[PDB]
């Protein structure tokens, strides 16, 4: 019943091999089946079995960029029909570094009164980033949130997306809002600035 | 009466098919039974339990097997009933000493027939020809769902000659 | 060429009802063991039903046991899942699929997914603002521009760039739910330099649950 996979987060390049295993509890017998779910995208189907079960095994091999997805395993054959944990493939890159854009709040959220700056870190490997948000020379907390794309089908990099926002009234006290990138393939920080107007 | 031999042939089944086909309740079906219809009943409650599994030989087999243990565990004058309920049923003329080689002979040779193998059909449907019971009490009985239409052809079989014995 | 439509879901309060159907296409829908499963946002893929090829033997899980119904016409080849007393865990994406029978049981096709979010909020349009092609950069300078889905509840929002014609470095992101309780997202398109002028960059934001279509220019 109880089918426990492991393991939960492995990542191999392209070329090279990776194993993924849901052992179970009972012996549930030649019927264990695996399932692809792309990232945001209807589970797909990639193997199955039928006629002790206690331990199975999955090696994908031939790994192409294409193959950066969620892998589950199902009992296929008792009810309840239970699913494993999953498991979260990653395929890996030549270290590459964010393309950083700064972009400055909307006159239209100006006049709303409340204002968010956002700075985009685009295409890079690995996921591992951070943003530090600076106003004025001077580092803003509690108020920035981020969000970071699944891996690309293409070109193995992910994206992130600060957002900053502020108060109207904070916007206009100030002039020069910044964005401090550290990352892997950086040998600097990439700090681009704006500054209000222009 | 008749529920006490039939209630231990009905878990016979049930338990051959989960030791001898690792079977279950909660195992998928190659075929489920739609109806189960009966064309002149009076007293029998007859209920379709899902007890299905692959090895279609082994349903057959285990089955047979507990309809031959059933019988041997009769009495010598209740076993004497038995050559009726064939001709009955099957209209195989039969005596007490060759019984049970001319059931596994037809359930073998009848539920591995190409016209039974080959059906296809997915919801099957079963029709008892005859069935009788006491208002009070009514004889209680099952169709054990094996899954497969060879192992459900023996069910079927078997369940045409109990049918069979109330009358 | 076989399909399964999924349509029903949306946003309700706790306690309320919702009934999906799956509408099924390019098979024999009387030889297939159909199911519902659900995924929960972000973790986790759960079983929630199954129904057999006539309806005679149906199997629930034991979290939605005793609420929901699950139920088939064959004729109309659809699939519904009625979600009734529902409560803010059974929140997820719900998916129909066609068990093996023919085959070897597995679920060889699902569908597409309707969202159920269930809250006892309420729901809150969206307003998009657009990310202006800034010059500013750093790798390339290759153009860079966007929308800005704010302030919406429920989740999700469907962003697309040019009406399905832009699809080249156009990135939609996890929406992240600020203190507010509703949820901010931002769509950026990485997109060439030159063709600021000549082209019409236009993000075509949807929100269902609030009838809010929005357009906007960049």
């Amino acid at each position: 019943i109880q089918l426990t996979q492991s393991p939960s987060s492995v990542s191999a390049s392209v070329g090279d091999g990776v194993t993924i295993t849901c052992r179970a509890s009972q012996p549930i017998g030649t019927w264990v089946a695996w399932y692809q779910q792309k990232p945001g995208k209807a589970p797909k189907l990639l193997i199955s079995g039928a006629s002790s079960g206690t331990d199975f095994t999955l090696t994908i091999s031939s790994l192409q960029p294409d193959d950066s997805a969620t892998y589950f395993c199902q009992q296929t054959n008792t009810f309840p029909l239970t699913f494993g944990q999953g498991t979260r493939l990653e395929i890996k890159r030549t270290v590459a570094a964010p393309s950083v854009f700064i972009f400055p709040p909307s006159d239209e959220q100006l006049k709303s009164g409340t204002a968010s700056v956002v700075c985009l870190l685009n295409n890079f490997y690995p996921r591992e980033a951070k943003v530090q948000w600076k106003v004025d020379n001077a580092l803003q907390s509690g108020n920035s949130q981020e969000s970071v794309t699944e891996q690309d089908s293409k070109d193995s990099t992910y994206s992130l997306s600060s957002t900053l926002t502020l108060s109207k009234a904070d916007y206009e006290k100030h002039k020069v809002y910044a964005c401090e990138v550290t990352h892997q393939g950086l040998s600097s920080p990439v700090t681009k600035s704006f500054n209000r107007g222009e | 009466s008749i529920q006490t031999t039939v209630n231990t042939l009905s878990e016979r089944i049930s338990s051959k098919l989960e030791q001898e086909a690792n079977a279950s309740a909660q195992t998928k079906c190659d075929i489920e039974i739609g109806n189960f219809y009966i064309r002149q009943n009076h007293g029998c409650n007859i209920t379709v339990k899902n007890m299905c599994s692959a090895d279609a030989d082994a349903q057959l087999d285990a089955v047979l097997s507990a309809a031959t243990e059933t019988y041997s565990g009769l009495t010598p004058e209740q076993k004497a009933y038995v050559p009726a309920m064939f001709t009955a049923a099957l209209n195989i003329q039969t005596s007490v000493n060759t019984v049970v080689r001319d059931f596994e002979n037809y359930v073998k040779q009848t539920c591995n027939s190409s016209a039974v193998v080959d059906n296809k059909l997915k919801i099957q449907n079963v029709i008892i020809d005859e069935c009788y019971g006491a208002p009070g009490s009514p004889t209680n009985m099952e169709f054990i769902n094996t899954g497969s239409s060879k192992g459900n052809c023996a069910i079927k079989a078997l369940m045409q000659l109990t049918t069979k014995a109330t009358t | 060429q076989v399909q399964l439509l999924e349509s029903g879901g949306g946003l309700v309060k706790p306690g309320g009802s919702l009934r999906l159907s799956c509408a099924a296409s390019g098979f024999t829908f009387r030889d297939y063991y159909m199911s519902w499963i659900r995924e929960a946002p972000g973790k986790g893929l759960e079983w929630v039903a199954s129904i057999s090829r006539s309806g005679t033997t149906i199997y629930y899980a034991d979290s939605v046991k005793g609420r929901f119904t699950i139920s088939r016409d064959n004729a109309k080849n659809s699939l519904y899942l009625q979600m009734n007393s529902l409560r803010a865990e059974d929140t997820a994406v719900y998916y129909c699929a066609r068990d093996e029978a023919s085959s070897n049981y597995a679920f060889d096709y699902w569908g597409q997914g309707t969202p159920v979010t269930v809250s006892s909020a309420s729901t809150k349009g969206p307003s998009v603002f657009p990310l202006a092609p800034s010059s500013k950069s750093t790798s390339g300078g290759t153009a860079a521009l966007g929308c800005l889905v704010k302030d919406y509840f429920p989740e999700p929002v469907t962003v697309s760039w040019n009406s399905g014609a832009l699809t080249s470095g156009v990135h939609t992101f996890p929406a992240v739910l600020q203190s507010s309780g509703l949820y901010s997202l931002s769509s950026v398109v990485t997109v060439p330099s030159s063709s600021l002028g000549t082209q019409t960059y236009i993000c075509n934001v949807n929100h269902k649950p609030s009838n809010t279509k929005v357009d906007k220019k960049v």
